[PDB]
């Protein structure tokens, strides 16, 4: 559902700034400090590097003038994320959501009221207890100590690293030794999304029925949390090598592995 | 360079024959002439010949729906269907060096036909569509009826379709339909624009569906019936006919002169028609516009004979009377010995203008070859069209005035008589 | 005819109509500033520093 | 040998879609020349095709499949649309050759 | 082969009468033939207050002379078997007989006897007054022809090209015995008329048939002198006549075209082959090689639609007419133009290899007959001044190319004012603005 | 009938190279075309400004 | 216009053809919920947002 | 469908709203504070922004 699927990387993407931009806001070593790393790695870009970067800080480092125009773009971009949900689903529309077995589902159809607003209110109060009991039990299980102390430009924390949920890329960003690759590197790591649609080569939907892809499919999770591991690491020995070859093979799975393996899952069913 | 060519004509083991003339015209038609039609469908599968007319767009053994069309096209060709009750023919045109190319489809269309189901399916709603744009002529619609009320069987058979039976076609009908009836024996490959030797290593070496002679119409019975039309029109069409003639009878070459005398068509725009002694007679009648013709018939084992007339309703009465009057009055020797010398004149060039067309040639040629395997040459129907006495002539009129009338009719009525009231 | 040949030259395709457009308002602005410009300081003539400059301007 | 045939059928297995009741042929994704083959087909095997997918869908919601007994054999799975689909790929390709000549 | 059999054709032998006649025929080996004279009148040389008298002539050229009354002619004529025939356009008027070539002699008599002494019975005219009011309200259902009539109305507003062949209500409820005789006299004239026949027939004993009945002979160089007409000024413009209780709605659009005599118009006719034509009964449906006939079947668009070529002398109209739903019509038009712009922008060699083809098939399709042969030469020399074989127009419809097709369209379509005209429920075609601006980028 | 049907006249709006009609229209028509244009085309610059 | 107002009205149309009458497969598990649990999840960051952010 | 502008799911909302809607032939300048409602509009918002980062 090609529509749905790239509004659905657009919406990715602006969650993904939002909650950059927002780790900013309390302003702790962290905050500061995964913001100047970042932000940095831009000055690499060829000719208009630190002009784009220089032009984002609002002058010769993250100062003051970031934080507030930071604090701007966190009001702002979830309100776009609500506008591009409304589009995300308008797309969504048009065809109906795909199921299970990947096949028509029109001989059999059921009203999105009373079977859907039940599973889903039943699917959110499973999902939000774990949520409460970490928000409440454990309010500080995810986040860095690091950022309990107000940013110093003067001191630059020992470990610089991201969310949980930036991990991954982290990591891919640290595979590639050279300022220019690692960022190309880290933008593909989500930008590569936008490929998938066109690497689909089987002749079914689903994975549902197609071993091969199932066990493919869950390397490549089980690849992320390697990475995601590996993410949250300091840079030396072992990390460094099996960074670079859970990067590796990250990028290999999606880009050539899922499309070999689907051809070839065609030949097995005599197609 | 090019000349004078000779109209050859051989006829293979098989009963195929193929006509030929070089006119070294710079385009070419070809033809498949078959013996095939409406006439010999049943209650059964009534409506198969129509589709079967349609159909020829739908892809074949050797060449697909697809390939058929852009494929005569790319050569600025042209494939089409004409069809009697009785006769139905596949030709196409193209310039003469693209003859081959186009022979190909033609070829493939009246002997490898695969009527794919989903095909058919998609077509049939088309027999709906068809037929709707031929019946905006009223004159098309009383012919249906008068074919039906002339006859109790084959002829007797609709030109299109029935409305109950769109959609209800098959592919096994329209097989069966080629199957039993589109056999060398029953099939002519006439040829105007090429080389005999040419068009004859084609029939040959590659038509396919071959022998006998299939499937044979039940003999023509007439009926002598009344089918009439209420359906508001302000102008009336009547047609009252009689058993008249079959085709290749010498009491043919009668009817079609008592045709000329009686009146068959203008030949002055807007004029009228003095040499018409119908129409003059109708004239004398009515005083508001109209028309009438003499209409004439000829199938293979029967025809049909009398005058067809178009007028307002309240004077279809009238009108029809003064056709029949003088229908009447030319049954009791009321034609001057010159009347039928105008008439052999008008016939005579009438028919020798129905061939200047490529069209009209190619139609002419193959009819024989078909429903003879001859070229009457045209010295010969001169001579046998004058060689038609004065007696003839008022004979023909007396078996009409004389024999069992079945009429059609559609219009306001209102004002029409019965067939027991002429 | 400028009118003609403006026309068949620049604005009857589209893609050299937009090319006109482009190189007409890098020209456009070049000339209308200087002329603004020029306008606005002959309208302020000795009230603005570029003027008084040379008085302080001598190191 | 043999070897090409114990793949398949090994790989058929392990799909795991007869478990539904389902023909391999039931399973394809419906792009563009699946759904115009899907148009040609007679209507018995269209109200099969559409009954054991429906039937499918059924078990999927239920969390359950058909009993070992119902499962569709390898060497009995009749491949109804495969002889269309090709045909209309066939067609399809005939003409954007043409379209391009 | 082709080429050769185009070779072969009989030439047409063309001589002038001293008095400004000019005889042309083809003689081919057959029995029967066709001779006519075609005359440079029409309604275009009409003017506002004798509007629809060619017209009103047409209508008594056949109901007598005075040689021979009406009951004569007619019984003359039909007892040999001939057919008369004849009509009447904006620049092109034409009375024409069908025959044995055996009377091609005694037809040449009559003919003349037509067009240099028609009767113009009194009593007659009062008659034929009734019968044209008749035919104008036929006509007058005929959307199609009521159609073109609006093209021209406003295409060539207030000008003499604006005016039906027909004429007006009024011009015909009291045109005169005197407005005919003068149209007679002031336009059947010797040096705008051509003698053509084609059939089984000497070119010699046609000519001495004619010096014989074609006598009149001039005497000032006027009576030698063939009058240039003003030239009619083209409107980009639009005319909306609406009757939403009309069943299907008829759009025509048109650009100005250049006259008979340009080459272009050789380019034009293989660009309207390209697009083409389409009607609800042709088989080859979605398989149609015509892009717009394709759309028009997938997306049922239309009921039918037709490109067109009208030359006149010194203009024309270049354009298309379609047939439609009311709900279709947008989407018709908007597909149409959109083949138009291809045809300035994107041709392909393709595309013009066919259409020479089907081209060439439709230059030989038009001779097929003697009639047909006849109104041929009958044109030629009156717009071209001469016959133009059809191995001349297969070796210029040759040289047509992608490239030159790109060109020439570009030339008289892109970015032009069209002239437009819709009857019936056009609601959903709508505003001149948004047309004119299909008028450019592909 | 509408024989009797004419188009109503435009000279009070006519510009002045198309208000004889007995000339060709298309001579002054890149003129037309190229001065109305002119202005659209200036109209871009000056927001392109 | 139409008998039931939730399909007549402009805005309950909207709502009618997304949130209940509109056609969902029958078949589709667990891994459905996360778009409405996304949905609910930006509107609560979207409300305990502009309640951080009043301070 | 034929063109673009009515079949993709969004164009088909800027056509049907900025394009292709149906509007009086006679409406006057008082129709067009809509419009400069919505501009207007998206100039406070625009230089809004711009601000709230300062
Ligand atoms: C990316 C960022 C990285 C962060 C870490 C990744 C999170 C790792 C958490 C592990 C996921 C827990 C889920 C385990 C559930 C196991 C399970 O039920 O699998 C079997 C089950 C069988 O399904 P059927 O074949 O249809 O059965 C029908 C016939 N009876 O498979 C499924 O449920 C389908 C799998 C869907 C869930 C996948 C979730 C993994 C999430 C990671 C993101 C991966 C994608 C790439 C993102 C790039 C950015
Ligand atoms: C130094 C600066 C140089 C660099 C600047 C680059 C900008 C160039 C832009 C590309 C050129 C534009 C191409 C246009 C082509 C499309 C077209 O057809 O013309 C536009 C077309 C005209 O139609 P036709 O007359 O029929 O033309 C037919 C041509 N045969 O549509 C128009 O009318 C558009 C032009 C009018 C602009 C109106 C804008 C009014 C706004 C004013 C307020 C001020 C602006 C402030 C901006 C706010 C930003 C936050
Ligand atoms: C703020 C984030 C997003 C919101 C609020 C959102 C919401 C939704 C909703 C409510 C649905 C319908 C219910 C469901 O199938 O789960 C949906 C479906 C879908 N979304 Fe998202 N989505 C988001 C992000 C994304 C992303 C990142 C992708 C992938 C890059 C994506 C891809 C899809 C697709 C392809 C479907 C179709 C589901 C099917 O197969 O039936 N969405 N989304
Ligand atoms: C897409 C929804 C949003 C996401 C993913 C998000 C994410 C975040 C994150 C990651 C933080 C830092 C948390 C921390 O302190 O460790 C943050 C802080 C903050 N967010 Fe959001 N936020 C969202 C929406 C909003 C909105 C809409 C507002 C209000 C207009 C807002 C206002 C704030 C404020 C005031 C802070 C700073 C105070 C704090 O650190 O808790 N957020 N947000
Ligand atoms: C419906 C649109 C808006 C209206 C009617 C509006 C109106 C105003 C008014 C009346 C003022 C005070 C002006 C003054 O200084 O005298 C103001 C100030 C301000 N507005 Fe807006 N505003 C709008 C939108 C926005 C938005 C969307 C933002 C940015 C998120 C924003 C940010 C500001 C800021 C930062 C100020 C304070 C600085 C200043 O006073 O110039 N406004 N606005
Ligand atoms: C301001 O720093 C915010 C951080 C954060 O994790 O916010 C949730 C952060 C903290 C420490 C170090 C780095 C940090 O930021 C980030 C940002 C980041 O952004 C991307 C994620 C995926 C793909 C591309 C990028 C980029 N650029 N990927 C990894 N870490």
């Amino acid at each position: 559902y090609k529509e749905t699927w790239n509004t659905g990387v657009i919406l990715l993407l602006t969650l993904m700034a939002t909650a950059f931009v927002g780790y900013v806001l309390p302003w702790g070593q962290m905050s500061f400090w995964g913001a100047t790393v970042i932000t940095n790695l831009f000055s690499a870009i060829p000719y208009i590097g630190h002009t784009l970067v220089e032009w984002a800080w609002g002058g010769f480092s993250v100062d003051n003038p970031t934080l507030t125009r930071f604090f701007a773009l966190h009001f702002l971009l979830p309100f776009a994320i609500a506008g591009i949900t409304i589009i995300h689903l308008t797309f969504l529309h048009e065809s109906g959501s795909n199921n299970p077995l990947g096949i028509s589902s029109d001989s059999d159809k059921i009203p999105f009221h009373p079977y859907y607003s039940f599973k889903d209110i039943l699917g959110l109060t499973l999902m939000l207890t774990p949520f409460l009991t970490l928000a409440l039990f454990s309010p500080n299980l995810l986040g860095d100590p690091e950022n309990f102390t107000p940013a110093n430009p003067l001191v630059t924390p020992p470990h610089i690293k991201p969310e949980w949920y930036f991990l991954f890329a982290y990591a891919i960003l640290r595979s590639i030794p050279n300022k220019l690759g690692g960022v190309l590197a880290l933008a593909a790591s989500v930008l590569i999304l936008f490929l998938i649609p066109f690497l689909h080569k089987s002749k079914q939907r689903t994975m549902t029925f197609r071993p091969l892809s199932q066990t493919l499919f869950w390397l490549l999770v089980a690849n992320l949390l390697i990475l995601t591991w590996i993410g949250s690491q300091p840079v030396e020995h072992p990390f460094i090598i099996i960074g670079q070859m859970a990067s590796l093979s990250y990028f290999t799975i999606l880009l050539i592995l899922f499309p070999t393996i689907g051809t070839l899952e065609n030949k097995m069913l005599n197609y | 360079c090019p000349g004078a060519e000779d109209l050859e004509i051989t006829k293979l083991p098989n009963g195929l024959i193929i006509a030929s003339l070089e006119n070294f015209s710079p385009a070419s038609r070809i033809g498949v002439f078959i013996k095939a039609g409406s006439r010999y469908e049943t209650t059964a599968n009534l409506g198969t010949a129509h589709l079967l007319r349609l159909a020829s767009p739908l892809t074949t053994k050797g060449a697909s729906s697809f390939r058929i069309t852009r494929g005569i096209e790319a050569v600025g060709g042209s494939l089409s269907v004409y069809s009697t009750r009785e006769k139905m023919t596949y030709c196409v045109e193209c310039l003469r060096d693209h003859v081959d190319t186009v022979m190909e489809y033609l070829l493939n269309v009246t002997t490898a036909p695969e009527f794919r189901p989903w095909e058919v399916t998609d077509l049939q709603p088309q027999l709906k569509v068809d037929k709707a744009v031929a019946f905006q002529s009223p004159q098309v619609g009383v012919l249906e009826n008068l074919h039906a009320a002339a006859y109790k069987t084959a002829l007797a058979n609709p030109l299109y379709c029935p409305d109950y039976r769109i959609g209800k076609i098959t592919s096994e009908q329209l097989h069966h339909f080629v199957q039993n009836n589109f056999t060398s024996a029953r099939m002519a490959l006439v040829g105007i624009g090429v080389k005999h030797s040419d068009l004859k290593q084609v029939a040959e070496q590659f038509l396919n569906i071959r022998s006998g002679a299939g499937t044979s119409s039940a003999k023509a019975t007439y009926w002598g019936g009344e089918i009439r039309e209420q359906n508001g029109h302000s102008l009336v069409h009547a047609a009252v006919v009689t058993e008249g003639a079959a085709v290749g009878s010498a009491e043919a070459n009668a009817f079609s002169v008592l045709q000329h005398v009686l009146g068959a068509g203008p030949l002055i725009k807007r004029g009228s028609s003095v040499t018409s002694k119908l129409y003059q007679g109708v004239a004398k009648a009515t005083t508001q516009p109209f028309d009438a013709s003499a209409f004439n018939v000829n199938y293979s084992d029967s025809g049909l004979f009398g005058f067809y007339t178009i007028s307002q309703a309240a004077h279809a009465g009238e009108v029809i009377r003064a056709a029949m009057n003088q229908l009447k009055a030319a049954a009791q020797g009321g034609v001057t010995e010159e009347d039928v010398t105008k008439a052999k004149n008008q016939l005579k060039a009438t028919y020798l203008m129905s061939v200047e067309t490529a069209q009209g040639l190619l139609n002419e040629i193959g009819s024989e070859a078909l429903l003879s395997g001859t070229h009457t040459a045209p010295s010969v129907v001169a001579q046998k069209i004058d060689s038609v006495t004065s007696a003839d002539v008022v004979n023909a009129a007396k078996k009409f005035v004389s024999g069992k009338k079945s009429m059609a009719a559609s219009g306001d009525l209102g004002s029409t008589p019965f067939l027991d009231e002429l | 005819a400028l009118l003609r040949q403006a026309y068949s030259a620049l604005f009857r395709r589209t893609s050299t109509f937009a090319l006109t457009v482009v190189l007409g308002a890098v020209l456009f602005e070049r000339a209308f500033d200087q002329g603004a410009d020029a306008i606005f300081e002959h309208l302020n003539e000795g009230k603005l520093w570029k003027h008084i400059k040379h008085k302080y301007e001598a190191s | 040998g043999r070897l090409m045939d114990r793949i398949r059928k090994w790989y058929y297995n392990a799909a795991g879609f007869n478990k539904y009741g389902l023909m391999r042929d039931d399973t394809l994704y419906e792009d563009d020349d699946v759904k115009e083959a899907l148009k040609r087909l007679p209507e018995d095997l269209y109200n099969e095709r559409m009954f054991r997918i429906k039937r499918a869908l059924d078990l999927s919601l239920k969390h359950r499949i058909l009993p070992k007994e119902q499962w569709v054999k390898y060497e009995e799975d009749k491949p109804y649309l495969e002889p269309y689909l090709k045909e209309v790929i066939r067609e399809r390709l005939e003409r954007e050759a043409w379209n391009k000549k | 082969t082709y080429a050769q059999t185009l070779q072969n054709i009989p030439e047409t032998n063309v001589t002038t009468l001293d008095n400004g006649l000019r005889v042309a025929s083809e003689e081919s080996s057959q029995p029967t033939c066709t001779v006519g004279v075609w005359i440079g009148a029409g309604s275009r040389y009409e003017n506002e207050k004798n509007n629809g008298a060619g017209y009103f002539v047409e209508h008594l050229a056949f109901k007598g002379t005075k040689k021979r009354p009406c009951a004569a002619f007619e019984k003359e004529v039909e007892s040999m078997g001939a057919h008369f025939n004849g009509y009447t356009s904006r620049e092109q008027t034409a009375f024409y007989i069908k025959a044995l070539s055996k009377d091609m002699p005694k037809v040449v008599e009559l003919l003349a006897d037509v067009v240099q002494n028609c009767a113009l019975e009194e009593s007659q005219i009062e008659k034929e007054r009734g019968v044209i009011l008749q035919e104008l309200k036929e006509m007058d259902n005929d959307m199609t022809n009521v159609t073109f009539d609006y093209l021209h109305a406003t295409a060539f507003q207030g000008t003499a090209l604006a005016r039906t062949v027909e004429g007006t209500t009024e011009n015909i409820k009291h045109l005169t015995r005197a407005d005919l005789a003068s149209y007679i006299d002031t336009h059947f004239k010797a040096p705008r008329m051509v003698l053509a026949a084609a059939g089984g027939i000497s070119h010699k004993e046609l000519v001495d048939a004619a010096r014989q009945h074609f006598s009149g002979v001039s005497f000032t160089y006027k009576e030698d002198a063939v009058p240039i007409l003003p030239r009619c000024r083209f409107t980009g413009s639009e005319i909306r006549a609406r009757d939403d209780a009309l069943p299907v709605a008829h759009v025509a659009l048109a650009v100005e075209g250049p006259g008979w005599a340009d080459p272009d118009n050789v380019v034009l006719h293989v660009a309207n082959a390209i697009i083409g034509r389409y009607d609800r009964t042709f088989g080859g449906g979605k398989h149609l090689s015509s892009r717009l006939a394709a759309l028009a079947v997938e997306h049922k668009l239309c009921h039918s639609f037709q490109t067109f070529n009208t030359s006149y002398s010194d203009t024309g109209l270049f354009g298309f007419h379609f047939v439609a739903d009311p709900l279709s019509i947008d989407d018709m038009m908007f597909c149409a133009q959109g083949e138009w712009m291809r045809l300035c922008t994107s041709t392909t060699e393709s595309e013009v290899k066919r259409a020479k083809n089907h081209l060439r098939s439709a230059m030989v399709a038009q001779l097929d007959g003697t009639t047909p042969v006849c109104e041929t030469i009958g044109s030629h020399l009156l717009n071209y001044g001469r016959r133009i074989s059809l191995e001349e127009w297969d070796s210029r419809i040759s040289a047509v190319d992608a490239r030159m097709v790109r060109d020439v369209c570009s030339k008289y379509i892109y970015d032009k004012c069209p002239a437009l005209a819709a009857v019936g429920p056009i609601e959903q075609l709508l505003d001149y603005n948004r047309i004119r601006s299909g008028m450019y980028w592909i | 009938v509408h024989n009797d049907v004419t188009v109503p006249d435009f000279s009070a709006y006519r510009r002045e190279d198309v208000m004889d009609a007995t000339t060709s229209s298309q001579t002054s028509s890149e003129d037309r075309k190229g001065f109305s244009y002119l202005v659209t085309a200036t109209a871009c610059v000056a927001t392109a400004y | 216009m139409a008998p039931n107002i939730r399909k007549s009205h402009p805005l309950l149309k909207m709502i009618n053809n997304s949130l209940i009458d509109l056609p969902a497969p029958s078949n589709i598990s667990a891994w459905w919920n996360f778009g409405s649990l996304l949905a609910v999840c930006l509107m609560t960051q979207i409300l305990t947002g502009l309640l951080l952010a009043m301070h």
